């Protein structure tokens, strides 16, 4: 289950 | 098991004025895809292989689907954002990868975790090995350090790293550990070729072996040929298999001096081998 | 930055003339994920290639792999060509059926 990823 | 990895290949692609840009997630358990989430369809959604599917329900993937469409969105913001930091055109392909996951021991602890962000095939930040602090490559980067670094990312990550993904990792095997399962032993046999004049090359041959990790060599009355010898990266088969080859070049008439060894994980122990002319 | 593909074309299985086997092109190094790849036997286009999907590597550099169905011959030529901005012009590989 991959993370839910945060802005650059 | 022996250490185990969890990890997920993260790909986002801009290609301005001919389309939005194309997103990918790609599950892999020891080295093995599993998943793939592929934005590029009418209505795409991840795809667990068989086993994944229905030993997880489709509840489930669903809800990993509206994940990665949410990804996908927030990958998009991300590419425009980096335009940005480094004053590129807006008319122009870029690319941003991540590599994120886990790897866990065999007593199922956390050994290792992977945060790490490339922009344009360069690095571009990471989380470090203490899974608290972040090496930015670039100014750019220095920015998007900032900003996680107020928001407390890498705190957010730890709890991922080993909360979720451990667990997953642990999940998996028992249930399956079908890596062991999917190991198979090279077959290796040597072909003989002329070189101009009294030269002749003898090149040793690794088919249909897995996983990729494999050695070959080449010895002369013992001790390994450092040099002199020739070989090929690992290569797929594509049945799965992977396929390795090593040549020297010995003189004519010397071609019984000459072993090759072969080292793989599958192997009861190295393979020795010579060239074998038929009578 | 942009990194130069390397390619390696082979057979699935030690070739045999008479033998339907499959020859692949396995291209690897290379970023952008843009490429284009084709496979050519004595000169033209192999109409039928199949692709992998595109994966990369700790490097970041992409990968994939082309293939095709072939019985080999004797004679017949085959090679696999690579279009990428890498490279100003267009690399070619052929297949020796000793490597």
């Amino acid at each position: 289950e991959i993370i839910n990823f945060e802005k650059l | 098991m022996g250490p185990h990895s969890l990890r997920y290949f993260v790909t986002a692609v801009s290609r301005p004025g001919l389309g939005e840009p194309r997103y990918m997630e790609v599950g892999y358990v020891d080295d093995t895809e599993f998943v793939r989430f592929d934005s590029d369809a009418e209505n795409p959604r991840y795809e667990p292989r068989a086993r994944w599917m229905e030993q997880e329900g489709p509840e489930y993937w669903e809800r990993e689907t509206q994940k990665a469409k949410g990804n996908e969105q927030s990958f998009r913001v991300d590419l425009r954002t980096l335009l940005g930091y480094y004053n590129q055109s807006k008319g122009g392909s870029h690319t941003i990868q991540v590599i994120s996951g886990c790897e866990v021991g065999s007593d199922g602890r956390l050994l290792r975790g992977y945060q790490q962000y490339a922009y344009d095939g360069c690095d571009y930040i990471a989380l470090n090995e203490d899974l608290k602090t972040w090496t930015a490559a670039d100014m750019a980067a220095l920015i998007t350090k900032h900003k996680w670094e107020q928001a407390g990312e890498a705190e957010r990550l730890r709890a991922y790293l080993e909360g979720t993904c451990v667990e997953w990792l642990r999940r998996y095997l028992k249930n399956g550990n079908a890596t062991l399962l999917r190991t198979d032993s090279p077959k290796a046999h040597v072909t003989h070729h002329s070189r101009p004049e009294d030269k002749v090359t003898l090149r040793c041959w690794a088919l249909g072996f897995y996983p990729a990790d494999i050695t070959l060599t080449w010895q002369l009355n013992g001790e390994e040929l450092i040099q002199d010898m020739e070989l090929v990266e690992t290569r797929p088969a594509g049945d799965g298999t992977f396929q390795k080859w090593a040549s020297v070049v010995v003189p004519l008439g010397k071609e019984q001096y000459y072993t090759c060894h072969v080292y793989h994980q599958g192997l009861p122990e190295p393979l020795t081998l010579r060239w074998e002319p038929p009578p | 930055i942009q990194k130069t593909p390397q390619i390696q074309v082979y057979s699935r299985h030690p070739p045999e003339n008479g033998k339907p086997n499959i020859l692949n092109c396995y291209v690897t190094q290379f970023h952008p994920p843009h490429i284009e790849i084709q496979m050519l036997k004595n000169g033209k286009k192999i109409p039928k290639v199949e692709m992998s999907d595109m994966s990369f590597s700790k490097d970041w550099s992409f990968y994939i792999l082309a293939h095709t169905e072939f019985t080999p011959t004797e004679t017949d030529t085959y090679a696999c060509r690579v279009k990428h901005d890498s490279m100003a012009e267009p690399k070619t590989v052929y297949w020796d059926r000793d490597m």
